[PDB]
């Protein structure tokens, strides 16, 4: 499976943003997807994602702050960017996963990755 | 949507069985309390035997006669034995009757339903002999007719005895059969209980096991309010008035496709329910008959009863139109067995179109919870731990009688097995489809793991029930008592 | 179905003796029992008979019938014997095949068992 991410930009604080993460191939609804991101001073940190039951995983404060969700009609799944802040910036990439084990958080679990996306706010 | 359908299907199955189970009891309460105050050695009402078959297996025959010979009555007038064949190998069971009793063949002429005098004193002189028919082979619903005539000279005849050349017969069951017509003048028509005795093959025991429930539930709750289906048959009585009064028009019908020996009996309870008298059934009688143990066969007969049934289903309602507040609950059960089936069809595509593992396996599993309601319920009515193997009688029906079913509806080098073969290819390749497109390993799902572990837990249930089954075969557990005699002895022969 | 019966004796006009009828075979549960107070070689005469299935017919009361249906034998016992009603017995039975009718005739009998006193 190939995925290509789209969108981003630099707005001030509290604004809204879409990114989206174009994929295709023969099946999209079995695979899993999941956004992560990646910032210079740490390593890459699970923030969101959503089964192929359409089920919303958030981590730490992502209960109410962010959004997932995905359609078929596409074949794309888009997050939504609310109230940002200069500690979020970071470049966020999108994986694919078809079969995994219990856990989802760790980076190694998805076998797949994407080019990624780059979100810059400042104030 | 989907589990809004799967809770209605649900319920209404639950209730209607409530209900069905309610109303049987009710019943068998009923018919304690009549029997509580039967007199002792009652014999009021004579009892003319009448037995009919075709192609009859020589130690099934024996064995019947020995059966009716053995049953214990105050008075019976006489034995009516009809036999459809008169060919030289028909001459066999023949020189068995004459094994068990006289030798009163008398081979007749022709077959009186055709001839011009329709009276039963041209090919039978003396009343008390237990006369014989021998008849040309031109259908078992001519059989019939000859023994009715047979038994309808005699002013002394008060009711007669319907029993198949197959069925065994008890001690009791005569009387039983006989005793609750002789109580109320309405009631004319008493149905006695059909059991199967061999249950060695899977599908033999499932279809045993249906037949007992279907007579101890459905019958029971068609005799409460007196409308009951299908009276007659193999340990089926009726009195001399109404089938003398019906006899002719129950044998100058027509039909456009029939078979060379099937034999009608829906229709003959149809026309006996048009004079509006009252039918009940009762479960103290016990007959024990065959069931066929070819996969082919039981399919044809189940086609065959579909057939019979579409047909007969236009005359149904007319019957209970004729009785006053009665009969309604027999029009709803005739409708409400359509709409199951439509109901069940369009659960069945909706599932395989959809293709989603939380609705199947929600649906799997309220039928394997009812499923397990009903044999539970079985054990408890029967007190017998052999009732728990019902739960593979889902598959069997789902995979014959669909089938059948449509095959009935479309007729009305075989050419009769190819719906069947077409049905199943249809549901492979649905199984195919739904498997291909959710074939995935997501554990972190919630949902995902709990169908999984649903669908685990039902194959290890089916698969435990099938072992616990395969054991019992060589335990021989499972192998009825009545049928243990049976081959002894054939092997001791 | 050969029927054989052992019995008599003494004759007293306040003893009151019992006999027993043997038989092997099966009953079929529809086959009727009877007795006879005499040999047929001159006058024979009915005396008592009862179904198997069940029922009774005397001539009474003085004779008792008893069935133990377990081991297809029966038991009859007489009280208050006179000199003149003691004599050879048979415990006839007749068969069902024929006709189900209560004949009543010896005639129609057919298996007889062997005459004791
Ligand atoms: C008597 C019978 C008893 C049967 C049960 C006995 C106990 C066994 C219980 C478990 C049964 C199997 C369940 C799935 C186990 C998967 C285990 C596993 O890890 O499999 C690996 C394989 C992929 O392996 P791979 O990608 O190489 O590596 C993965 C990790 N990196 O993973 C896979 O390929 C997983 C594929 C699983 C697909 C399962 C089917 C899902 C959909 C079922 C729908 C059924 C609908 C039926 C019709 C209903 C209509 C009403
Ligand atoms: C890839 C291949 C080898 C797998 C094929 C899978 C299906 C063809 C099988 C698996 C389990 C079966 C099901 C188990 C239980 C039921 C319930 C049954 O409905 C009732 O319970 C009626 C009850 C009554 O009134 O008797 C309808 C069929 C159904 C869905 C069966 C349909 C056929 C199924 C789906
Ligand atoms: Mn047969």
């Amino acid at each position: 499976v190939q995925l290509v991410e789209s969108g981003g930009g630099l707005v001030q604080a509290g604004g809204s943003l879409k990114v989206s993460c174009a994929a295709s191939g023969r099946a999209f609804k079995t695979y899993r997807m999941a956004w992560f991101r990646q910032a210079p001073g740490k390593e890459r940190e699970f923030v969101s994602g959503i089964s192929a039951l359409e089920t919303t995983y958030y981590a730490d404060s992502v209960k109410g702050r962010f959004t997932i969700s995905r359609d078929n009609t596409k074949n794309t799944v888009s997050l939504q960017m609310d109230s940002l802040k200069p500690e979020d910036t970071a470049v966020y990439y999108c994986a694919a996963r078809r079969y995994g084990g219990t856990d989802y958080t760790t980076t190694g679990s998805y076998d797949y990755w994407g080019q990624g996306t780059q979100v810059t706010v400042s104030s | 949507s989907a589990v809004w359908g799967i809770s209605v299907y649900g319920v209404f199955v639950l209730g209607f069985y409530i209900a069905q189970i309610v109303f049987s009891e009710f019943n068998r309460m009923r018919l304690s309390d009549w029997i509580s105050l039967r007199p002792d050695n009652w014999n009021a009402t004579r009892v003319a035997v009448i037995i009919a078959g075709y192609r009859e297996d020589p130690f099934m025959f024996k064995k019947c006669l020995e059966s009716v010979r053995d049953s214990e009555y105050g008075n019976v007038a006489r034995l009516i034995c009809v036999i459809d064949g008169d060919e030289e190998e028909d001459l066999k069971m023949a020189e068995i009757y004459k094994q068990v009793y006289n030798d009163n063949v008398k081979k007749p002429g022709v077959v009186l339903c055709e001839s011009e005098n329709k009276n039963g004193s041209t090919i039978d002189s003396d009343v008390s002999k237990n006369i014989c028919i021998l008849q040309p082979h031109r259908g078992k619903r001519e059989s019939l007719y000859t023994g009715f005539q047979l038994a309808s000279m005699d002013p002394s005849v008060h009711a007669v005895v319907l029993i198949d050349s197959d069925t065994v017969l008890e001690k009791n069951a005569i009387l039983e059969v006989v005793y609750p017509l002789s109580c109320d003048p309405n009631i004319k028509a008493v149905a006695g209980e059909c059991k199967i005795w061999n249950t060695d093959t899977i599908l033999s025991m499932l279809v045993s096991w249906r037949y007992f429930s279907a007579f101890n539930v459905e019958r029971g709750a068609q005799s409460l309010w007196k409308t009951v289906q299908c009276v007659g048959g193999p340990l089926g009585a009726y009195t001399i008035d109404i089938i003398n009064e019906i006899k002719d028009p129950w044998i100058t019908q027509t039909f456009l496709g029939n078979k060379c020996t099937y034999g009608d009996n829906r229709r003959l309870t149809n026309e006996v329910l048009m004079r509006g008298k009252k039918i009940v059934y009762t479960p103290f009688a016990v007959g024990w008959s065959d069931s066929p143990t070819n996969v082919m066969r039981y399919i044809v007969q189940q086609t065959r009863w579909s057939k019979s049934w579409c047909r007969e289903i236009w005359y149904t309602l007319g019957s209970a139109w004729k009785h006053g507040f009665s009969g309604i609950y027999l029009a709803f059960e005739c409708m409400y067995q359509i709409m199951y089936f439509f109901l069940v069809m369009y659960l069945f595509s909706y599932i395989a179109i959809k293709a989603d593992i939380r609705a199947q396996t929600a649906t799997v599993l309220v039928s394997t919870l009812v499923t397990i309601i009903k044999s539970s319920y079985l054990a408890l009515r029967a007190k017998n731990l052999k009732a728990f193997y019902f739960v593979l009688y889902t598959y069997v029906y789902f995979f014959c009688m669909i089938p059948a079913r449509i095959t009935a509806m479309f007729t009305m080098w075989a050419k009769q097995f190819l719906i069947t073969y077409m049905w199943w290819a249809g549901v492979l390749a649905a199984g195919v489809y739904s498997i291909v497109d959710n074939w995935y390993f997501d554990w972190a799902d919630i949902q995902y793991r709990f169908a999984l572990v649903g669908i685990c837990s039902y194959l290890v249930f089916v698969s435990i029930v099938l072992v616990i089954y395969l054991i019992g075969k060589i335990t021989t557990w499972n192998y009825t008592p009545l049928q243990k005699e049976l081959i002894e002895e054939r092997y001791l022969h | 179905v050969q029927l054989v019966e052992s019995g008599g004796g003494l004759v007293q006009a306040g003893g009151s003796l019992r006999l027993a009828c043997a038989a092997s075979g099966r009953i079929f549960s529809s086959d009727t029992l009877a007795w006879f107070r005499r040999a047929p070689g001159k006058e024979r005469e009915f005396v008592a008979a009862s179904r198997w299935s069940g029922g009774g017919t005397d001539y009474k009361g003085r004779f008792t019938f008893s069935r133990d249906n377990t081991r297809n034998t029966m038991c009859l016992e007489m009280n208050s014997l006179k000199p003149e009603d003691t004599a050879v017995y048979y415990c006839a039975l007749r068969t069902a095949r024929d006709s189900y009718y209560y004949t009543r005739n010896p005639t129609g009998y057919d298996y007889w068992g062997q005459g004791t006193q």
